[PDB]
């Protein structure tokens, strides 16, 4: 019945550690998969905005500055940065 | 006091590591480079570790502490209860050094019960529980704030150090702003969708 | 108070940032590959400044940790429990974003 998913990617130890860094000592099995998913979605959101900026500048290279502009639009995470 | 000549040499080396880190930071990685264990990103990470070790050794040489002036180093006081024993124990709990200091409710409650029992304060169980919940809330706010500030005051690099929000290109370009708005509506939906996905999975199991 | 070392050749702000980068919990090769996995879907010709990957990782780890902080803060029980997806979601609806 029980089954182990295959993953090439973020390993369980790092996920348990991010959770712990949040004060969460114990996490379910589905939390690993969720954390990978949510991480992917967040990165997609940021990169989508960053590339919008990169294309507006007519570059092919996403810069750190593109990433900052994008990150500031993602809500609380970078809120307040730079002023 | 450390050898002046050796401090000078180590500081020149430190500056060299910094120059190379700045060089690596500006490297543009294509998609195949992002698949590479020897990429400039990983070279840069390893060089940062090397640098931090050297900084540590220079701190040995000058008999200084290892402190860098991080926001998370600054102590968070807690006076929140009417029992200073409890208050001290809570200050202790929340002021442990490191990126990982974030208690859960159980930790707070354990600190409260421990200070109680230790000092024989005669506090009953529901008073203890209420004290712990109020405390946990307080320290939660302070810890989250300290991390947020540590992040935003320590973010990025020389390439982003001139950032200011008033320079956002989107402010002067309505087409760009419109596309970003559209993106934002999509982003919010995608995040809700992944959160819901894993909740649903938890239920169906 | 402690004694503070302030190098002549490098500012402390720089040092703080390098230190923080060593504090990241996600292995950096898997991380850059996740970025590549995503970027592949957008444009075949995209490149990234290394510093942009760094900004992405720092922000992303902060984002995940804050999800857990919120969950932790909303979880009040006498006996410690294991954190589940529904807990993440409910905490997010209570103290989280949008």
């Amino acid at each position: 019945k029980v089954l182990r998913d295959n993953i090439q990617g973020i390993t369980k130890p790092a996920i348990r550690r991010l959770a712990r860094r949040g004060g969460v000592k114990r996490i379910s099995g589905l939390i690993y998969e969720e954390t990978r998913g949510v991480l992917k979605v967040f990165l997609e959101n940021v990169i989508r905005d960053a590339v919008t900026y990169t294309e507006h500048a007519k570059r092919k290279t996403v810069t750190a500055m593109d990433v900052v502009y994008a990150l500031k639009r993602q809500g609380r995470t970078l809120y307040g940065f730079g002023g | 006091r450390g050898s002046r000549r050796q401090i000078q040499r180590l500081e020149q080396l430190l500056a060299l590591y910094v120059a190379e880190i700045r060089r690596l930071q500006e490297k543009e990685l294509d998609l195949s480079e992002l698949d590479d264990p020897d990429s400039a990103y990983l070279q840069e990470a390893r060089l940062k570790r090397k640098l931090i070790r050297l900084f540590g050794r220079l701190c040995e040489l000058k008999d200084c502490s290892s402190l860098t002036g991080r926001v998370i180093e600054q102590r968070i006081p807690y006076r929140g209860t009417r029992y200073p024993e409890v208050n001290r124990r809570i200050e202790r709990l929340i002021n442990k050094p490191g990126p990982d200091t974030f208690p859960d409710y159980g930790d707070v409650l354990r600190a409260v019960e421990k200070a109680a029992a230790r000092h024989s304060l005669g506090l009953p169980r529901q008073q203890l529980q209420l004290m712990a919940q109020d405390a946990f809330r307080d320290v939660g706010i302070r810890l989250q704030e300290r991390r947020h500030l540590d992040l935003i005051y320590n973010f990025g690099c020389h390439l982003t150090d001139d950032y200011r929000p008033g320079v956002d290109p989107a402010l002067s370009d309505p087409v760009l702003a419109r596309r970003l708005r559209e993106n934002r509506s999509l982003a919010m939906s995608r995040l809700d969708e992944v959160i819901s996905k894993y909740a649903m999975l938890q239920d169906k199991s | 108070k402690p004694h503070r070392y302030r190098p002549g050749t490098v500012a402390l702000r720089e040092i703080r940032r390098y230190q923080k980068s060593t504090e990241l919990l996600i292995r950096k090769l898997p991380f850059q590959r996740l970025v590549r996995e995503i970027a592949q879907d957008f444009k075949t010709d995209l490149r990234f400044q290394s510093a942009a990957i760094a900004a992405l990782q720092e922000a992303a780890e902060a984002f995940l940790v804050a999800l857990f902080e919120d969950t932790n803060l909303c979880t009040i029980h006498a006996k410690r429990v294991t954190i589940f997806p529904k807990d993440i979601q409910l905490a997010r609806r209570i103290r989280g974003e949008r």
